[PDB]
């Protein structure tokens, strides 16, 4: 089915992807404050399916390694969120067999949410404490099925975001890895055989975020 | 199909934010009769290819915002509350105020008995946010009312760029365009944070890098731009001339300049007079008492025939190039490093990297903006880089040029339409009092007796005459020229500019102000002065999208509504996607956009507001008469109208211009009514009208060339991304300016792989040639009097060569280059204190932007998604400063200058580090200026509380990029 290749060597942390996701879905805004960082909202939530994490790491000589990470559901080929959810109720987490989208339904309200989240290696699912429904990135499956790019892929100015067939995007990922590896020797693809959102990290993925890789 | 977009009509627009000019697709409900349901990028637009930064991507939420103004509001003198009123009430009462105020302050003759026909007691601010047709129209309306105090964003933005690049190249505009960045071999970003401030531009910057380019960011801070660059060097704020002058020395000293290019295409050969000297920070001709230069001392030595003398061997001691080497020999890495804070190692690496584009088959571009412009030495910052591009043969070539990045979507276009005190549309100077007649006006225009020097400005009489025929087509140009208002020849131009307007306003000398699509209570430097000064107005007409700090200054912080007698009319306009028109991007690309939704509630397009407002003024002058009512009565507003609404189309056609009678021009036959095909076909005799001569070509008999959406290119056009058939750029679709410098004597490209033009079969192919004529037969800089790229630029107020001067508020008390600490002719106001190496304000202040917010934040502080990402004012400080002041990351701090004080949350980061300046650590405090007291709660107020009302002697731009502050921990709550 489909795959994203996310080239973090070209991210400007413009947060176009963050805004594009909310515009397409018409998601409400969280109430945020500055706690000493550009990062906001601080975390994924029921109404934030993608936020850009900002981490400052050191390098030799002038400046810093500024690591940007637009976090989203990885759309796992064999998703543990679905395994866990199916114990309580099937239909709460379904797979689109054409796109590869892992999709949450209203039926997540009737499963143990803390368990679905705890089942996720990348710690992605968020619960509405009011309604008990779970939310995450739905791969803009709606748009994809009508042949369009996800909102966040269409909006990206830089070539960080790429989307299409699994075969194309793995080939692009390996090509871009070899090229980027010259500028950045610690660069790696994130769990490329297990997910449909393959990130190119410019150094140790953990530096980007605790749950960047499984 | 998609549920969201299914019964909605698709239309195209262009982004209402930055000058990149990104393409938008807009979906409007009930196939056009309802509200916008979606806004995203246009996948077919050649610049953004469907990309949007978060400002563009949240336009939907701007358009469909419930905090938007619904209808006109009235604030009575000493009132603490708004009264909803009708458009009929608001616009009739404003006309009465306009008329009353004009009658009481209209000066026919000045002190000296010269004719001026001007209103002294009304000023207008704005706007680069309005369409090109509304900008042109607004300026003609204001001038028909006899206003001279006409300003907008441009004054406090790129005002230095215009005289800087015009002195250097003849034009003041961005020399290439956005797609051309992909052709560069070295992109120097400096005075610019383009990944944040021109995001879609980084698409082309990173494509340059994909194909071998080196990316260099030189900035006081490590930014989102720095992270995606190959080389990052720090530089202290207001220390850019040292850096650039160091690079000039390095280029010359190592013979890395392009010899042939420099010899033939620049003024390197020209001989400078014996009167020109420089001694310890002063050029020849300094009047110490008037704080003014006698530019006569800087003239070229002329041959008998009027032409400046040349030594092609570059041997004569008073050759421009030999005087250049002499000037910048003092800029050695040791002295530049001590004053910039930039290490010798790092200077050497940036210089080596950028200087290598000296080769003919290489192109280095500079991307610069507010980091260079917003200084007392703003203009000289830009000259210095303009000089570097000429030494390296980078002007005219693909992947080269001076990319002065324009800010607002139509600031280029609003400057084009002469919404500044000193210019009419088409950059014709506003006439001064000594210009008693149209002949004396045109007699100022310099002339050349060099056969190769095109000196295209010689055609001015045609443009000035066609413009006056655009306003007043039933009157002789000689007669119409007496209707338009004049400035005093005695006074400095800066007496008519932004900063002095607020000084005058604060002494009670203004009764009326149009804040039209601007927010000067947040955008104007020294906001406290501005907020007090607006209190001294009789009336204020604020036209904007939302209630704001300008509209409601009377209930702002430390304000008692009951003490303030200002009458305020708030008039709500439409957003960009609710109206049709054109906007001029940084590339001069004049792009046409379409109506999506109908105007929200009872909001009105700017054009419709100003036309209706003017119709009430004229109608009132017919009834009861008053001061000199001719220019009002006779102004051609018939051609601005169709179906009893403003017609952007008809105005665009008038701005292009057409024939008033059948005539014969340039060896061709034209029939009355036909559109003027180009500015070459305009006439001084009164047979052609044209609102703006740069627009001559934009709307022909062929049709609206601004609305062309054709990606078709020749193979040589496609190789450098020219997209000649996508919209239209001025002048006459020349996508890369000065492209005649991109070929040798015979017309062969310097860089054949990336050719702009080329002589092939008795024609230029590629880009429209900038200056007609066979190879070798003309000088390639056609807008220059002498036709050459100016290394020596004798028209500039502080001298013909950039020299280092410390900012008006600086951390040092001694300039290591001279005895002249400050710019010797700096624009200052009497008795405004400056903090210079003062222990009470020991820290460098600067102000700058983030990706998520636009300008003062009037617009984006209303967009919940942009507030979500950047909720409050922050203060960026180093780890070392935070240690010294006991400030932790996330702590509240107080930033203070001599002018004001504000609270912000501290961001402690290695992205800022001390500057080692003369063996002493100097700390910098950085603030965004996107915040104001009205929205959101806990957001904070403008950094412009801190910024000084002093700046560039040429243009009156304030020094918002380098001043002095303290920062202190706040212990409250
Ligand atoms: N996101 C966003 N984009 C915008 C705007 C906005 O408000 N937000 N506004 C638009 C407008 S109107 C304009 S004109 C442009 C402005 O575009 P920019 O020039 O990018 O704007 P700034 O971020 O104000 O300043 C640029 C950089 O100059 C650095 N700097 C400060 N002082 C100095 C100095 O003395 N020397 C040097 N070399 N650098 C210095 C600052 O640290 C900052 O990183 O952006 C346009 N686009
Ligand atoms: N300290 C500091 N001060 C600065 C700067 C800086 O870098 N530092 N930058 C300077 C620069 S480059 C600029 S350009 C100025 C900006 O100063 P201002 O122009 O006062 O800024 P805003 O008003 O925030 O932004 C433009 C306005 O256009 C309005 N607008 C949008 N669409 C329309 C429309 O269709 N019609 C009308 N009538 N209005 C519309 C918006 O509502 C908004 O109020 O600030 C300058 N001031
Ligand atoms: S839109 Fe692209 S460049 Fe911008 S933050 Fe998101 S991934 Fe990075
Ligand atoms: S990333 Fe987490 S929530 Fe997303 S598919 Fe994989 S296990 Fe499920
Ligand atoms: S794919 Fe769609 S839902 Fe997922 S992050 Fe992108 S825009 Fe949001
Ligand atoms: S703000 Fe500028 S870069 Fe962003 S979408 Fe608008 S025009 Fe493009
Ligand atoms: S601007
Ligand atoms: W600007």
């Amino acid at each position: 089915g489909k795959m994203f290749f996310v080239d973090l060597s070209r991210c400007t942390a413009c947060r176009g992807c963050q805004i594009a996701c909310k515009q397409w879905k018409n998601l409400p805004a969280e109430e945020t404050r500055n706690t000493g960082s550009h990062q906001n909202p601080p975390d994924l939530s029921y109404v934030t399916l993608k936020t850009v994490r900002f981490t400052e790491k050191s390098r030799k000589g002038p400046g810093i390694d500024w690591l940007f990470f637009p976090e989203q559901c990885r759309h796992c080929v064999e998703p543990p969120c679905k395994g866990q959810a199916d114990v309580d109720l099937e239909g709460a987490v379904v797979k689109d067999e054409t796109t590869g989208a892992v999709l949450f339904t209203e039926l997540t309200a009737k499963v143990d949410g803390e368990s679905v989240r705890s089942a996720c290696p990348y710690d992605i699912p968020r619960i509405d404490p009011v309604t008990k429904r779970l939310s995450k990135c739905d791969m803009c499956n709606d748009r994809v099925q009508n042949g369009l790019l996800p909102a966040c892929v269409k909006t990206c100015p830089t070539g960080t975001m790429n989307f299409g067939d699994e075969q194309e995007m793995l080939a692009l990922a390996e090509k871009r890895l070899a090229e980027v590896k010259k500028t950045y020797p610690g660069a790696v693809l994130g769990d490329p055989n297990d997910v449909r959102v393959v990130y190119l990290f410019t150094r140790d993925p953990k530096d980007f975020y605790e749950h960047a890789v499984a | 199909e998609l549920q969201k977009l299914q019964w909605a009509k698709q239309t195209t627009s262009i982004c209402c934010y930055c000058a990149v000019g990104c393409g938008l697709i807009v979906h409007t409900a009930k196939d056009g009769q309802g509200r916008a349901v979606n806004v995203e990028g246009d996948p077919d637009h050649p610049i953004n290819e469907g990309s949007l930064c978060p400002k563009g991507a949240s336009i939907f939420q701007l358009g469909e915002n419930d905090q938007r103004g619904t209808q006109p509001l009235y604030r009575a003198p000493f009132s603490d509350t708004w009264k909803p009123v009708t458009w009929d009430f608001a616009l009739t009462e404003i006309a009465k105020r306009i008329k009353k105020t004009r009658d009481a302050s209209f000066t026919e003759k000045n002190a000296a008995g010269d004719l001026v026909n001007r209103t002294e007691a009304i000023a207008s601010f704005g706007s680069a946010a309005m369409d090109n047709e509304e900008c042109w129209a607004y300026g003609n309306i204001l001038r028909s009312l006899g206003l001279v105090y006409i300003e907008h964003q441009a004054r406090i933005x790129h005002s230095p760029t215009v005289p800087a690049l015009a002195e250097s190249f003849g034009r003041g505009a961005m020399t290439n365009h956005w797609n051309d960045l992909a052709n560069s071999d070295c992109i120097l970003i400096m005075g610019s944070n383009a990944a944040e401030n021109h995001p879609i531009a980084f698409k082309w910057v990173l494509r340059a890098k994909d194909k071998g380019a080196t990316l260099i960011h030189v900035d006081p801070r490590f930014t989102r731009t720095s992270a995606r660059c190959d080389v990052y060097a720090p530089i202290r704020s207001g220390a850019d001339i040292p850096f650039l002058g160091g690079l000039i020395k390095y280029i010359l000293d190592n013979k890395l300049y392009f010899t042939d290019y420099v010899r033939e295409y620049t003024n390197a050969s020209l001989i400078v007079g014996e009167k020109f000297s420089f001694k310890d920070g002063l050029f020849s001709g300094y009047d110490a008492a008037n704080k003014k230069y006698d530019k006569s001392m800087w003239a070229f030595e002329l041959d008998a025939n009027g032409v400046p003398k040349r030594d092609p061997a570059l041997k004569h001691p008073r050759c421009v190039i030999n005087l250049l080497k002499k000037h910048y020999e003092r800029y050695n890495l040791d002295k530049v490093a001590a004053i910039t804070g930039t290490s010798k190692e790092q200077l050497q690496q940036v210089y080596k990297a950028y200087a290598a584009t000296g080769k003919p088959d290489k192109a280095g571009t500079i991307m610069y903006a507010m980091g260079w412009t917003q200084h007392s030495v703003g203009v000289q910052n830009i000259r210095a880089m303009a000089m570097i591009q000429l030494l390296l043969g980078n002007i005219g070539v693909a992947g080269g040029g001076v990319n002065a990045l324009r800010g607002e979507s139509n600031v280029q276009g609003s400057t084009d339409q002469g919404l500044l005190a000193h210019i009419w549309p088409g950059y014709n100077p506003v006439p001064n009092s000594k210009a008693a007649t149209l002949e004396l006006y045109n007699a100022a225009t310099p002339q050349s007796k060099d056969p190769m020097s095109v000196n295209w400005w010689q055609n001015r009489p045609k443009y000035v005459a066609s413009y006056l025929k655009a306003l007043y087509p039933d009157e002789e140009p000689a007669a119409a020229y007496d209707y338009l208002p004049r400035i005093d020849a005695g006074r400095k131009l800066t007496d008519y500019f932004w900063l002095n307007i607020f000084e005058k306003m604060d002494k009670g000398e203004f009764k009326g102000l149009f804040a039209w699509g601007m927010n000067p209570a947040c955008g104007g430097a020294n906001a406290n002065k501005n907020r007090k000064a607006m209190g001294k107005l009789e009336w204020l007409v604020n036209v904007n999208l939302f209630e704001n700090e300008t509209s409601s200054f009377w209930k702002g912080p430390g304000m008692n509504p009951a003490e303030i007698g200002t009458e305020v009319f708030f008039l709500p306009c439409c957003v960009s996607i609710e109206k049709e028109g054109s906007v001029a991007n940084s590339g001069r690309w004049m792009q046409w956009r379409y109506r999506g939704p109908k105007p929200y509630a009872e909001t009105k397009p700017d054009g419709d507001i100003m036309l209706d407002m003017f119709k009430k003024v004229r109608e009132l002058y017919a009834k009861e008469g008053g001061a000199y009512p001719a220019p009002i009565a006779k102004l051609n507003i018939a051609d601005w109208e169709e179906h009893n609404e403003f017609s952007p189309t008809k105005v665009a056609k008038l701005m292009n211009g057409y024939f008033l009678k059948d005539t014969e021009v340039g060896g061709k036959q034209f029939k009355k009514g036909q559109q003027v095909p180009s500015f070459a076909f305009l006439t001084a005799d009164g047979s052609t009208c044209s609102g703006n001569w740069l627009h001559a070509g934009s709307f022909t008999d062929a049709g609206n060339l601004m609305a062309r959406r054709d990606k078709t290119q020749t193979p040589e056009q496609a190789r450098i991304g020219l997209f000649p058939n996508w919209s239209f750029c001025w002048p006459v679709n020349r996508r890369i300016l000065y492209n005649r410098a991109s070929v040798d004597k015979t017309g062969k490209p310097w860089n054949p792989a990336k050719a702009v033009i080329e002589w092939k079969d008795g024609k230029w192919v590629g880009d429209v040639v900038d200056g007609g004529g066979d190879p070798g037969t003309k000088h390639p800089f056609i807008m220059q009097t002498h036709g050459f790229g100016a290394l020596y630029g004798p028209g500039r107020e502080e001298g013909p060569f950039p020299e280092h001067y410390e900012p008006l508020e600086c951390p040092v008390s001694k300039n290591p280059f001279s005895k002249q600490l400050h710019n010797p002719v700096a624009f200052q106001i009497e008795g405004e204190k400056k903090a210079v190496a003062d222990p009470r304000y020991p820290f460098i202040g600067t102000t700058y932007r983030v990706t998520e917010h636009w300008q003062t934040g009037l617009m984006t502080r209303r967009c919940a998604w942009l507030v979500e990402a950047e909720p409050q004012i922050f203060c960026e400080i180093s780890k070392e400063l935070a240690k010294l002041r006991g400030i932790g990351n996330g702590d509240t701090v107080k930033v203070s200058s001599l002018r004001g004080a504000l609270e912000a949350v501290a961001i402690v980061t290695e992205r800022i580090r001390p500057f080692k300046i003369e063996g002493v650590d100097v700390h910098m405090v950085g603030l965004p200026w996107h915040y104001g007291w009205m929205v959101p709660k806990n957001g904070g107020d403008t950094a412009n509380l801190l910024t000084p009302s002093a700046g560039d002697p040429n243009t009156g731009i304030p020094e918002t990029k380098a001043f002095m502050v303290d920062v202190r921990k706040v212990w409250s709550h």
